[PDB]
């Protein structure tokens, strides 16, 4: 169902990362696969040549933890180049402890001292297949 | 309009009543204290400092910074969240 | 310009925020709002200085990107003779575990 439009109709893009992480740009492909792009560091910015009706969402590459472009989940370039503005989202604070917690600890989860409901939301990791069939 | 949290040490902490009913938890437990009687100090400032922080940058436009955690209060803030919903 | 701040004396603590363009004796009609105390009867400090009511908190060092909403300043209060500063600490965190 999450499909890129094949319309061959270029659209140039700039990938702009405002986040503090390393950003991964995953793009879904025409069977709704998704494809991992080079890297962007923090604060750095690259031209990318896409096309109409495709679909973009992006990624700490170390994490998998979910970042926001242009203030939503998935950026589809249009008629141009197109600015694609990619933040932190504002986390829920069990999400961002998990998230601390999570680079801090080897998946030694069960080690910690907490409640069992909280060491199967730390195993939980975030992934782009699991939003997938969320959206 | 403030509500006091107090800590399990008995530091209190006199926030704006909004900004407090965005725990849903905090505002079924002040219907204007609360006790925490499992949250120390040094934890519900920094969930009182989260609350500045998500009234500030949602629905904002401006880029968002990293709200940080220091590694040794992680493992209490994260049950702290995971019981206030927060 | 927004700062945030953290009004704190003995064991209580107010999280507020105001201009950097405000002033301090208007800090204290904030603090009056919560506490019930008049302005006279209070005294803020920056770090162990004594502010001036007519400074604004931009001259007293309160700017908008130091006191962050997730990380606010610190504006000492004390209570009428006066009493001498008093902040509580907050209670130490444990030892990080093993794992972490
Ligand atoms: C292992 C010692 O840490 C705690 O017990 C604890 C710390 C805290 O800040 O908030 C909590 C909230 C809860 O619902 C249950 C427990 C805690």
């Amino acid at each position: 169902v999450l499909r890129s439009v094949n319309s061959r109709e270029p659209s140039q893009v700039i990938f702009c990362n405002r986040s503090p992480r390393v950003v991964l740009p995953v793009w879904l492909n025409f069977d709704g696969e998704p494809q991992p792009y080079p890297t962007l560091p923090p604060g750095t910015g690259r031209r990318i040549h896409s096309y109409r009706g495709h679909l973009w969402l992006f990624r700490d590459a170390g994490t998998h933890d979910g970042l926001l472009v242009n203030q939503t989940e998935l950026f589809v370039p249009s008629l141009n180049p197109i600015f694609a503005n990619i933040t932190l989202p504002v986390y829920t604070l069990k999400e961002r402890c998990l998230q601390v917690v999570r680079s801090l600890v080897k998946p030694n989860y069960r080690r910690l001292d907490i409640v069992r409901s909280l060491y199967e939301d730390l195993e939980d990791h975030p992934n782009v297949q699991k939003d997938l069939e969320r959206l | 309009m403030y509500v006091k949290l107090i800590s399990s040490d008995g530091h209190e902490f006199i926030v704006k009543r909004e900004h407090a009913l965005t725990s849903g938890t905090i505002k079924a437990m002040l219907s204007n204290e609360v006790n925490f009687r499992e949250i120390p100090s040094h934890v519900l400032s920094k969930v009182c400092m989260y609350f500045t922080y998500k009234v500030r940058y949602t629905n904002s436009s401006t880029e968002i910074p990293e709200f940080p955690i220091a590694p040794e209060i992680a493992l209490e803030l994260l049950m702290a969240a995971n019981f206030l919903d927060c | 310009m927004d700062v945030f701040l953290m009004i704190r004396r003995h064991k209580t603590t107010i999280f507020t925020d105001a201009k950097e363009s405000s002033t301090v004796f208007e800090l204290k009609r904030i603090v009056e709002g919560i506490l019930k105390r008049p302005p006279d009867e209070q005294r803020l400090y920056k770090d162990d200085q004594l502010l001036d009511d007519g400074k604004t908190l931009g001259e007293c060092g309160f700017t908008s990107q130091t006191a962050r909403p997730q990380a606010p300043a610190t504006v000492g209060l004390a209570f009428r003779t006066f009493e001498a500063l008093c902040i509580e600490p907050f209670s130490s965190p444990p030892e990080l575990p093993d794992v972490m």
